[PDB]
């Protein structure tokens, strides 16, 4: 999806107290902050995938052949082919399905991060542009109490709509 | 003023693989396949019988070393290097038949 | 406690697979020939520049 | 994506003659139309999965034991041990195609909704904002012959783009 | 995704020198350029994927059978079933992991075509309108001197910032 490691250049080794985060900067100064459901609803996921594998099997097998007292050699040949091809065959499945519930598995942080950012870029409706880097580019006053009302999501677009459309086009 | 959006990495990282790349750094990692061997035999909430020099087909003849295993109530047996179905020599015939069904007895 | 055995003792294991003992007999998980794979439990990682 | 049971906060139950519809308001009223190329470009996918799984074999297999006059007791932990295990494979992938193929049927239905959306938003340019809900603010009029236009793609920009850019930064 | 075959129309066959490109028009005339990022990220998947299904095994298998002096017949038909169900499991699996990995492979498509579109919109910023087959509509003057400095983003927002907000909107 172009989030992580695309047109974000890097993530935050700061943010101890979520995988998602939040970081400002205005009239105040710098703050790192953390988003929670976006944190939790990808914990979710990467333990749904575990607690699935953990599922094992009531189907019981017995031991078969000898390595005591051997066996016949005309039917060895054929136990250690039919074995050492149930051998190749989980390992060509731990071979694909490890190899795919990890390819499965980066991208449910790059949809879980334009999921974040087409938000945030629907509650600041037509009062910030976005620049480059990732950031929404704000052209009026908001400090640390009007941030954290578009951290949960209560910011008010019509409440601050008269100033960014005239602080943008000039 | 400016707000801005981020995700969480590190550099004490392990290395996984998917479907195109093999090789890439990741968050937390998890093992799949197993390497760590137990080197005992765990056996609890079942009752269980080890021969050692018995033979499994030796309860069934009972040389002078099975006299206690020739009732052997047991859910579970042990087969030993050592174990020799036979004092007098010979040989059964068919005889790994027998401990595989002997293998699932209980007895 | 355990469920999985072979020659040299027990497989105790949440995982799917092993590779330990292809005649290892029970209820088990599942023999594969390479040694270690590893599932990433967490998201991707971009060093900080 | 994010569409389906992201920032759309539901779906609408009166909606038989599709998947997916519209769902329109101005100086008339309310009304549920239906989209016809987005709800059967997804009835021709769920389906043309179905008619993969169809597609049977043409290898025969003959009966190999025996429950009437049973076979040998040391061939039989080898017969039920290969079939005991084949039975293990195909219900390990019937635990993966069929967990897979529905996996991936539901994220049909939000590519196909982040499609007919960034359409609607490309007919309209610069003439709508987004809410929050899902939904186009109209700051012009555009009644039940205009919504129409935009429904079969003939809607035209140059059409109303003087008076949605009056109403709108006003 | 919705890019190829959604909303662009097509694909130009005159792009020899990469998989994607660019194709401007201005005072001067028209020109088709290319893209080596786009162009090269993508053949680094293509060929990733190749590099994979060419890892062969080093299990090998003894010849059990016979076709000169034949086995027994109770056992032809348990190998023959064995083998023949083999078959059948490869033959399941060159379906899916075929069907799969090309699967898989259009869509590495439309992710770095909405990756490109995404990103020379935000180099624009606030400087250009998207019309609807899949183009920037440009109001201000550049010319090709201009239109390589977003092609290798050296293109500066702020230095064309107030000539297409005063072109756009009248
Ligand atoms: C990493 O994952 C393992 C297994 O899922 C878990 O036990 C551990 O707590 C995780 N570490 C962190 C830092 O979340």
């Amino acid at each position: 999806f172009g989030a992580i490691a695309g047109f974000i250049e890097n993530g935050w080794e700061g943010l101890i107290d979520g995988w998602y985060g939040f970081r400002h900067q205005n009239a105040q100064g710098e703050g790192t902050a953390a988003d929670y459901k976006s944190t939790q609803s990808a914990i979710d996921q990467i333990t749904g995938k575990l607690n699935r594998l953990i599922e094992k099997t009531n189907q019981q097998f017995e031991l078969i052949d000898n390595e005591f007292n051997e066996v016949e050699k005309q039917i060895g040949n054929v136990i250690n082919w039919t074995r050492d091809s149930i051998t190749e065959v989980w390992s060509y499945n731990a071979e694909l399905l490890v190899a795919m519930e990890n390819q499965h598995t980066i991208d449910l942080a790059d949809s879980e991060m334009d999921k974040l950012y087409e938000r945030v870029k629907r509650q600041l409706r037509e009062n910030a542009e976005e620049d480059g880097t990732g950031c929404f580019e704000i052209f009026h006053k908001c400090d640390d109490d009007c941030m954290a009302s578009i951290r949960n999501n209560t910011y008010d677009h019509s409440k601050y709509r008269e100033e960014a459309m005239q602080n943008r086009i000039q | 003023d400016k707000i801005c959006l981020g995700h969480h990495a590190v550099s004490n990282g392990t290395k996984v693989n998917t479907l195109t790349e093999r090789g890439v750094e990741v968050v937390n990692a998890t093992e799949t396949v197993e390497r760590t061997n137990i080197p005992r035999i765990c056996s609890k909430g079942k009752r269980t019988v080890d021969l050692g020099q018995c033979g499994l087909l030796g309860t069934i003849t009972g040389p002078p070393q099975c006299d206690q295993f020739l009732e052997f109530s047991a859910d579970l047996i042990i087969e030993r290097r050592e174990g020799s179905d036979v004092c007098y020599p010979g040989k059964f015939v068919n005889e790994e038949a027998l401990r595989q069904i002997l293998r699932e007895s209980g007895g | 406690e355990g469920d999985c055995y072979h020659s040299g003792g027990t497989i105790i294991s949440n995982l799917p697979f092993q590779n330990i003992d292809s005649r290892a007999v029970g209820k088990c998980p599942r023999y594969v020939k390479q040694r270690s794979l590893l599932l990433a439990t967490g998201m991707k990682n971009v060093p900080e520049i």
